[PDB]
């Protein structure tokens, strides 16, 4: 029972940042889907830093190469300035480290450290402090929430979920049940009938890849951005006090780093509790479909000055490529991007190691032999039938920690090395019985063949009218 | 802020497609029936000319030796 | 051969149990005739003398069934049609939405399919092709139009799909 | 629960149906007979004997590009893109049909019983009585005062379509129909698209009134709303997207007046209806015409005091971003994808009667209805 | 294994008949598998041409 107009507020979302639109947008680079391209054996980008970084190097033209998707948009637009997400650690947990900072440390300490009369290397120290705690221990924090094997798997899953492909669609066809249909939030786990996830099927080409590209963008910028508003809402202003004397006590050694990444590198641990990363990290991965994607892609359109109707727009075309082809500002939307590309590759989306190695029937000859055999089962002796219902749910529950590699792109079924482990089903077991009960089937099927039709024979003498050989 | 497109912009640089083709002029003469086409530049694309097969539509009428 | 296992296929640990069956003595249902008039009152009859089962019992191992044991713990609706009628509104009773894959349609005639679900229907009076359980449906080309509510439906989703104009 | 989500359970039944080939889309002409002067009234009902036969085929006087949906030259580009890209056979329609409950009881009473399956009891019974026809032919030829089987059939099928088409058209007229109704009608689309009078409020109350919404009476305040983006664009563009927002705000009017009137029903409503039906069975099988039936029909079900408490509260403020979000939704539901350049609703739908198939005669009025309030309100 | 019926009752319009089963002890059985043998006679009428 509802009784509301359809929109609501939601305040962990509504924030956003406002800045111009890069020279080198995606829009404005036609051979960008040629860099963008992934192959086997690709690693995870990384983060990148000031220090290999020395100066960012560069409103839309119609290029030679703009494909038909970007052709009639490089052409309708009152393109000024285009918003970003807000993506951003809690504006708290920023001001503890800017009121920190304010030069509150001055000039006598970092001289103390750097033991040398030149002010250049104390303005050079300063600057690294400066970048490190502007734009380098975000990017670290993203480093390590998105790069957990395990979180990897969640995101491949969801992912997979969402897009109805491989795996998850093999178990919607077998099970009889849509199982496409289950949308959570927080571990919530609601279930709607209004959304669409099959939709997508109908763009090929540059079209499909772009598309889903700016899907996967939108899809982790949500994930973060809900993952830092819990954070948030969470807040305790005496750990507050404690992150303070805490800063207060490591300053001396965090102002003794020679690197920038290392400056990060130890600012982000005392920061980032681990075991609030992994609370976090729980169940905070939601089941996200299409239509939600598309409404907060709308959100974002709207929000920032473009009507959604001037035909086709997509925020992932306004952002750059590489970390040494954007503003210092917008590195994480960069590392967004470079992130949602690998992803995108990685899970075929254009089966990853979910499908190919255990999951795909085709490959593992148990799995398919228990599929033969999923409703021609029967035990009574005063249910016990093996309905598709259980064999589901095993199949979808099942997941092999190894032989997914999540360093690299490997493509199972395309290496000429054995699998990690030995496939096997799902609820059978023991292969003697599978192979009994595919002998009763096949005698089954034989004498259904042999007496089908049921066989007349003469009365007087025992012979078969109608033999068939 | 929109005129007019062109089938050259839209489309993909590795897709295949089909085109119909009303004729510029026909003129129905005593024994012919001349019809006049226009074709399109094939710029990244080449024109499959055995390819192309007419459509006709017409009133037949088989003559009074017709059993 | 027996069907009612043939699609169910059933097995049976231990247990002694007792298995009976019924068999027709309703010449109509159990013969055919070209012409397809009443064989009843025409003078046709059976007569049985002996029936006997003959069963094929399997090994397995009670390894197996107790690892087994312990391991594991379409609907048919006919509606009326007037003679001389064109519209038909039917109603489907409230089911399980679910299992809805599709569903099939063709018209009989009252006077060939049997009122199945009695001892012997008197009102059977033909012999001929039962298309109701041998297939042998016909009248498929007297549809015109179907459609259906404005309820929601999946899409393997239109509402009137037009047979024949 | 979802932020960016939906789920309700009175705005999503989705009439589908296959594109009239007569649609919108495919009269390039189309915005010379949307042009509208000063000596213009409201569109008028139009009743299947009226008209004296349905074309749906594209007709003469268009011809095809040299290049369900055929390209067309002297149209909108977004027209041609549009094209080129989407061919579907199939549209997800808005629901405007009157509530379940009423037209299944009329049926029953008027025309004829729903025919239960039959429960395997007994067969070759012809128990015609209960899958009888409401009025049999015996009845019908007194009433009529004749015998010709072709009169029978001809007034039969004259007010079987009438309950399926006119009645649901009748209620409207008077439903929108109503000088007061058309003044808040004006009113919301003055808020919608903060025009005039409401500018000048904003800028004496110095509160922009985006955030005013309402839904029911119970306003929510909402604050994520802007309506200023329209006045960008200029041409036949802004004219088709202000006739698109118009008639999508008419869609969801009527959709929740609808909604709550099938909330409130009983089974003393039920038993009311029936006897009034039955009562006077006579007066509504004899009528002059389709319009004389309908209006009566529409009194026997849609007294007066019923339309006037309806109509109080029923013109809920709606937003741009509110309108947007049921596009949207509409768009997502028939299959085509929101990412695609320039797709509004509107133009799957035949400009006038005379070439629409009977179902969509409401979206016609609705269509047309929507363009005379947006040339009469001066959406410049 | 053949199967003679324990009781077996020939009523007007049908033709009833009971079996007895024996417990499935290191075997389970393939009912699906079964099939009748009918013997009878059969008189087709006079309306057989």
């Amino acid at each position: 029972p509802v009784f509301a107009v359809p929109e609501v507020l939601a305040t962990y979302h509504i924030f956003f940042q406002n800045c111009k639109i890069p020279l080198s947008c995606r829009a404005n680079r036609s051979r960008a889907d040629k860099q963008l391209a992934l192959r086997q054996g690709a690693v995870i980008p990384d983060i990148a830093s000031l220090d290999e970084v020395p100066k960012i190097f560069e409103v839309l033209v119609e290029l030679e190469g703009d494909n038909a998707r970007l052709a009639v948009l490089k052409r309708s637009i009152e393109v000024t300035h285009f918003a970003y997400p807000a993506l951003n650690l809690p504006p708290k947990v920023m001001s503890t480290v800017m009121s920190e900072l304010i030069p509150a440390v001055g000039d006598e300490q970092l001289a103390r450290w750097l033991e040398t009369r030149e002010p250049a290397d104390l303005e050079e120290r300063r600057k690294l402090m400066m970048a490190a705690v502007l734009v380098t221990v975000e990017l670290e924090c993203m480093q390590r929430f998105f790069a957990d094997p395990e979180m990897q798997r969640k995101l491949e899953e969801t992912l997979h979920y969402t897009f109805r492909q491989g795996y998850v669609r093999q178990a919607c066809k077998i099970s009889n049940v849509e199982l496409c249909n289950l949308v959570s939030y927080l571990g919530i786990l609601h279930e709607n009938r209004l959304g669409q996830n099959v939709l997508h099927s109908t763009l090929k080409g540059e079209a499909r890849r772009d598309y889903v590209r700016d899907c996967v963008y939108l899809f982790l910028c949500y994930t973060w951005q809900t993952a830092m508003g819990v954070w948030q809402q969470c807040l305790e202003e005496r750990n507050l006090k404690e992150l303070q004397k805490l800063l207060k006590q490591n300053l001396k050694d965090l102002w003794t780093a020679f690197n920038e990444r290392s400056v990060a590198a130890h600012l982000a641990d005392i920061i980032f509790p681990e075991r609030l990363l992994k609370t976090l990290q729980q169940g905070l991965p939601d089941f996200t479909s299409q239509s939600m994607l598309q409404n907060f892609r709308n959100f974002i359109l709207e929000r920032s000055g473009i009507l959604p109707a001037t035909c086709c727009a997509l925020p992932s075309d306004f952002v750059p490529i590489k970390y040494r082809e954007c503003p210092p500002p917008l590195w994480g939307h960069c590392y967004l991007l470079q992130l949602a590309n690998y992803l995108a590759y990685h899970s075929d989306i254009m089966r990853c190691n979910l499908c190919t190695p255990h999951r795909s029937l085709v490959c593992n000859s148990q799995l398919l032999s228990e599929s033969q055999i999923i409703g021609t089962f029967e035990l009574q002796g005063p249910g016990l039938k093996l309905t598709p219902g259980l064999w589901t749910s095993a199949y979808l529950r099942k997941f092999v920690p190894e032989d997914y590699h999540a360093h690299e792109i490997r493509f199972y079924e395309d290496q000429s090395r054995p699998p990690n482990a030995e496939l096997t089903a799902c609820v059978i077991t023991q292969g003697h019985i599978l192979g009994q009960l595919q002998a009763i089937n096949k005698a089954r099927q034989e004498f259904l063949l042999r007496k089908g039709r049921g066989v007349y024979l003469d009365p007087q003498s025992g012979e078969e009218l109608n033999p068939i050989p | 802020p929109t005129v007019a497109p062109t089938h050259d912009v839209t489309t993909d640089r590795s897709q295949r497609l089909m085109l119909r083709f009303v004729p510029v002029d026909r003129e129905d003469n005593t024994y012919s029936y001349k019809v006049r086409y226009t074709l399109a530049v094939g710029d990244n694309r080449v024109l499959d000319m055995a390819s192309t097969f007419f459509d006709i539509r017409g009133v037949l009428d088989r003559g009074p030796s017709f059993k | 051969p027996q069907k009612f296992f043939a699609v169910k296929n059933l097995l049976l640990l231990p247990g002694s149990y007792t298995y009976e069956w019924n068999f027709r003595k309703d010449v109509n249902m159990v013969l055919q005739s070209s012409l397809g008039n009443d064989l009843r009152t025409d003078g046709a009859t059976i007569s049985f003398t002996s029936i006997n089962l003959y069963a094929t019992f399997f090994p397995m191992a009670h390894n197996t069934a107790s690892t087994l044991e312990a391991m594991l713990r379409a609907a048919n609706m006919l509606y009326p049609i007037p003679a001389n009628a064109t519209n038909i509104p039917i109603s489907i009773p409230s089911r399980n939405w679910a299992a809805f894959r599709g569903w099939s349609f063709t018209r009989l005639k009252t006077k060939e399919t049997p009122s199945l679900g009695s001892g012997f229907d008197p009102y059977f009076v033909y012999s001929g092709s039962i298309p109701y359980l041998d297939g042998t449906f016909y009248l498929n080309h007297t549809f015109k139009k179907v459609s259906i509510m404005f309820d929601s439906s999946v899409s393997w989703s239109p509402n009137e799909f037009e047979i024949k104009r």
